[PDB]
RNA sequence: CGACUCUUAGCGGUGGAUCACUCGGCUCGUGCGUCGAUGAAGAACGCAGCUAGCUGCGAGAAUUAAUGUGAAUUGCAGGACACAUUGAUCAUCGACACUUCGAACGCACUUGCGGCCCCGGGUUCCUCCCGGGGCUACGCCUGUCUGAGCGUCGCU
RNA sequence: CGCAGGUGCAGAUCUUGGUGGUAGUAGCAAAUAUUCAAACGAGAACUUUGAAGGCCGAAGUGGAGAAGGGUUCCAUGUGA
RNA sequence: CCAUCUAAGGCUAAAUACCGGCACGAGACCGAUAGUCAACAAGUACCGUAAGGGAAAGUUGAAAAGAACUUUGAAGGGAG
RNA sequence: CGCGACCUCAGAUCAGACGUGGCGACCCGCUGAAUUUAAGCAUAUUAGUCAGCGGAGGAAAAGAAACUAACCAGGAUUCCCUCAGUAACGGCGAGUGAACAGGGAAGAGCCCAGCGCCGAAUCCCCGCCGCGCGUCGCGGCGUGGGAAAUGUGGCGUACGG
């Protein structure tokens, strides 16, 4: 094994902003969060917004 | 070694490269101690602009290039003269000097 | 004993205490070989370690008083001059080394370095 | 007696003299298989080397 | 005749101990030592051997006035001075 | 010239490595004239040299040394640079101005194969693969 | 969590510096609580184990609530010894039982002006800390 | 021989000194992992370095 | 009937795989970046109450002093430390000490042979014998002293 | 659910370790030779003492050295 | 004809390099036939005249509490 | 043919200093192959690379144009990206192969010799005194030595003085 393999990759920025924005969208969805097993009940809001 | 259709590559790996092979894993840490350093003399110079002296307006010298200006080594002994800055006070003023510049 | 202790003395009676110490050190290791008590061989090493501490203030005592002796004289012995480095006795010392000529004297006086900021 | 290697017998004559107060006829010298240095030190006629073990105390 | 007859004849000694390394390469009809080369004020070596040079390279020994420089360093290389007594 | 030194002129390999009689040394007459001086002198510092004499058979030069702890060099502050334990030697690094010359150093297109500081320095930064972390 | 980058939070160098202590770290690494009402009386949560301490085992095969006397601090085997946590051998004899300075209370202290001034101390330090928080 | 140095008797010296086995109450000290002394040397299987 | 042979299972053994563990490595990165004639690196020989090796140390030898710490070290024994008429242990380490080789340095590498100047003991200025101490290597710089030359000259 | 490999062995006269059958087999056959009794001892063809019969036969199977070996020398004890 | 510089003398920090050294931190790495040859009295044992070559070898148990005592045997070794 | 001076040399256990050896990953100066590729092989390649030698420092080397360019011009060195697998070299085969411009990291400039002016204004050593004094600098004095006119110091170096 040797130390000049390649072990980082980049990504286009259009492409990483968009993984970013449907990260978002996804965690406004209530059905998505509870399949990530985040125990959301008795939360007011999903989408939840503090002072 | 040819198989149909391709390319003619010369590869230059006839030289004994793996000793000589230059990594990057340290690009991160020379950032940092770029990054300090340039902290470290603004402070040290700190009224000072700590972007250095101020240079002077200069042409790029090439027809590829001479429509575009950037900035030179030194003010000119005759631009100096004529604004009326002596070239052994220039230095200590903030003013980047270039005695061979015509 | 202790080494405080032995250093309000004079330079004869820490020779009598090292000869004392030196003469039982010898009888301990006749009792050595003689299959003498445990008690005596375990005082072997508390004799020598005495021995050791007694020796140690005549030579501080006596390295004191030469460092004394020489102190701001031109020449001294090589076991009191200051060991750090070879290539630091090598290296000038502190005036040599911010000695300027007269020219870069009048530099500095002419055009000194100015404190100074540009407004945006 | 056991001396030190670095000691020739004029060395240890004089020292068995010195310490325990005793004329020297001759020294022989030996070095063991050990490595340590032995002498044997015959003394003169009028001491007796009984007599001078037992302030010793070697027997 | 080559073989166990000839072995019956080895009982002289090319080598000797050496002064400066130790070892029993000191050649006797030579005068020179095949492992430091002895008589030579520089020691005998060499890039094609590395083990050669890890056997016998610095911090092998005790590094008896190496390793206070070492400690030393960490303080500047003081000296003439004492702590403060109590 | 220098003549190579291969027992009965025999140098085993390929023909082109086969010249023994009309090879030329890299230093000049000059360097080594530094160089011979400053290894007896060992305490001193090389400075530099010049050309006196000439013959069929030799050539004569003449060195200038500096003593660099005597306290008229190491009180003038003109001369304090000798002192310094980065000029041990000059004479063997190639650092007098003899020993520069065969450097090949200089400013413009005659001097490329010492463009970083000396041949080996500019061969060794062309002969380097460059692997950055993102390729 | 740790954020200073010279304390390493490695299993080996941890345990490396844990098993070649020198003997005065090994000093502090076995310390002992102390008892509610000593923790009352002198503002201290835990001390360094010493010989002739009053303590008493709350772990382990000998736990209860008697009060024996340090009679051993082994600090190479990292085990104080007990006056009464003991057993017996094959033939009879009685052999003193390691007990890890961590499981035992500290009832009673031997005092001394060495003890006294660290008593003070971590008294001090606590009450200073007490009082930025308020 | 007979005939030797004082450099080789001292050699010769130091080597019959070492062969000594390991003391009984090295196996009680704690943490001890030596059993017995594995540089044990016997004159006439093992020849010496000189 | 056995014996013998084959197969399978149980149990027992020539054996040390697998699994779990790791005060070890390997790789990357950071800060420093310091040897030596005031004798380095590396060798040799020694040093512990009982201790061969590893380790530590140098004739004061598994350590002295000093500072910090504050009751141990420990395999057995012995005796400190009364645990302030100031201190076990450990750490740190700026004081002291540091055998023989080694660039290695009086000559020589055999515990060989000197020389000069001093000190002590036998005899008394034999320095004759013994012991101890300081010097006694090459190259080279500035200065100093003593010199050489049918070298260039001056006064004679 | 994804990510990444030093990711699957019957072979390579493969590498390291371990083990069989052979096999209780080959073998323990160069230089003439041993026997009787006693002692110690748990135990004796082999140790020791005594008595017999033999050998080396002074260019020795004798008495001493040089190289080389380095404690193998000597006494006591053990019988792993 | 034009352009450009001023050789054969000298000094100079920073940005750059770092498989040796002194201290540190970490890891999608290996996990005792692996990972450094070396996790262990490893450049050790041992081999070669020498230059040089160069291993194997980690794990009782939480705690030695490491089997007192009886008995057979000369003991190793067994039975309790 | 005595006594002096200078010159060129010599000896000294003369008074003070300095060099040697080690490590060597990185750095500087030399020297320097063949295995290999070319499906053979000699030029070429491997390669100015391995081995050999010398010399250092915490960095080294380089470095303030006898430069680039041909533009509406830039402006010491060093390093990174690109230029560029390009211009060019090569049994024009196999293969090798930079630079300038442009963007950045950093950025800093200076000194003699020479020509001159100034009563050698200069420097080393040794003493004494006033000092100061972490292991050594200042001022004076010296009816104290030496170096230096076969040239020390101050001014001044191409940007002119
Ligand atoms: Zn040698």
């Amino acid at each position: 094994t040797k130390t000049w393999r390649r072990w980082h990759r980049r990504v286009n920025t259009t492409q990483k902003r968009y993984a970013i924005c449907s990260a978002l969208a996804a965690s406004a969805l209530p059905a998505l969060v509870m399949s990530k097993g985040h125990r959301i009940e008795e939360v007011p809001e999903l989408p939840l917004v503090v002072e | 070694a040819p198989s149909r259709n391709g390319m003619i590559l010369k590869p230059h790996f006839h030289k004994d490269w793996q000793q000589r092979v230059d990594t990057w894993f340290n690009q991160p840490a020379r950032k940092i101690r770029r990054r300090k350093a340039r902290q470290a003399k603004a402070r040290r110079i700190a009224p000072r602009p700590a972007s250095g002296p101020i240079r002077p307006i200069v042409r790029c010298p090439t027809v590829r290039y001479h429509t575009k200006v950037r900035a030179g080594r030194g003010f000119s002994l005759e631009e100096l003269r004529v604004a009326g800055i002596h070239k052994k006070v220039a230095r200590t003023i903030g003013i980047s000097v270039d005695p061979r510049r015509r | 004993i202790k080494a405080r202790d032995l250093r309000g003395k004079k330079k004869e009676e820490l020779l009598k205490q090292l000869d004392d110490l030196k003469v039982e050190l010898s009888q301990l290791r006749v009792a050595k070989v003689t299959g003498g008590a445990a008690s005596k061989l375990s005082k072997i090493r508390v004799v020598r370690k005495s021995i050791a501490r007694v020796l140690t203030v005549i030579n501080q005592t006596q390295k004191e008083n030469l460092r004394k002796f020489y102190k701001g004289k031109k020449y001294k012995p090589l076991d009191l001059r200051p060991k750090k480095t070879r290539a630091m006795r090598r290296r000038l010392t502190k005036h040599e080394e911010k000695l300027k000529t007269k020219k870069q004297q009048r530099k500095e006086r002419l055009y000194p370095l100015r404190k100074y900021a540009v407004k945006a | 007696f056991i001396v030190d290697v670095k000691a020739n017998k004029h060395q240890i004559k004089q020292a068995v003299k010195k310490l325990y107060d005793i004329d020297v006829a001759k020294v022989n010298t030996l070095i063991r298989p050990d490595g340590e240095k032995k002498a044997y030190v015959r003394l003169a006629p009028d001491y007796d080397a009984l007599d001078v073990a037992n302030k010793i105390g070697i027997i | 005749t080559k073989g166990t007859s000839s072995f019956g004849k080895r009982r002289n000694k090319t080598h000797t101990l050496c002064r400066r390394c130790g070892s029993k390469a000191y050649h006797l009809q030579k005068s020179t030592c095949g492992k430091c080369g002895y008589p030579a004020k520089r020691k005998r070596k060499y890039n094609w051997s590395a083990k050669a040079k890890r056997r016998n390279t610095t911090g092998t020994g005790r590094m008896r006035h190496l390793k206070i420089v070492y400690r030393r360093f960490r303080h500047g290389f003081r000296e003439g001075t004492t702590p403060k007594p109590k | 010239g220098r003549k190579r030194p291969v027992p009965k002129g025999a140098t085993y390999g390929k023909p082109v490595h086969h010249g023994v009689n009309q090879l030329k040394f890299a230093r000049s007459l000059q360097s080594v004239a530094e160089e011979r001086a400053g290894r007896h002198c060992g305490a001193l510092r090389v400075l530099n040299s010049y050309w006196v004499g000439e013959d069929s058979t030799y050539k004569f030069f003449e060195v200038i040394l500096i003593d660099p702890f005597h306290k008229a060099i190491r009180r003038n502050p003109d001369t304090q640079w000798i002192t310094k334990p980065v000029h041990k030697h000059r004479e063997m690094r190639g650092l007098t101005s003899a020993g520069r010359k065969s450097r090949g150093l200089g400013k413009g297109h005659k001097f490329h194969h010492t463009i970083g500081g000396s041949r080996r320095a500019a061969w060794r930064r062309r002969n380097t693969l460059q692997l950055h972390r993102y390729r | 969590m740790k954020f200073n980058p010279f304390v390493t939070s490695d299993r080996s160098k941890n345990r490396k510096r844990h098993f070649n202590a020198p003997s005065h770290i090994r000093r502090k690494i076995m310390s002992s609580p102390l008892s509610k009402e000593l923790r009352q009386k002198y503002n201290v949560r835990s001390m360094p184990i010493r010989k002739d301490d009053e303590v008493q085992v709350v772990r382990g095969h000998y736990k209860g609530q008697q009060i024996g006397k340090v009679v051993q601090v082994y600090r190479k085997k990292y085990v104080i010894y007990i006056e009464r946590v003991q057993r017996e051998k094959a033939n009879g004899t009685t052999v003193h039982v390691g007990i890890h300075p961590s499981k035992v209370v500290i009832t009673r202290l031997k005092l001394d002006k060495d003890r006294k001034k660290i008593l003070e101390r971590k008294a001090k330090s606590r009450q200073v800390g007490k009082e930025k928080g308020k | 021989s007979s005939h030797k140095t004082f450099r080789i008797k001292r050699f010769l010296a130091k080597k019959q000194k070492q062969n000594r086995p390991i003391p009984q109450w090295i196996r009680m000290k704690t943490g001890n992992k030596i059993r017995y002394n594995s540089k044990r040397r016997h004159w006439r299987r093992t020849k010496l370095g000189l």
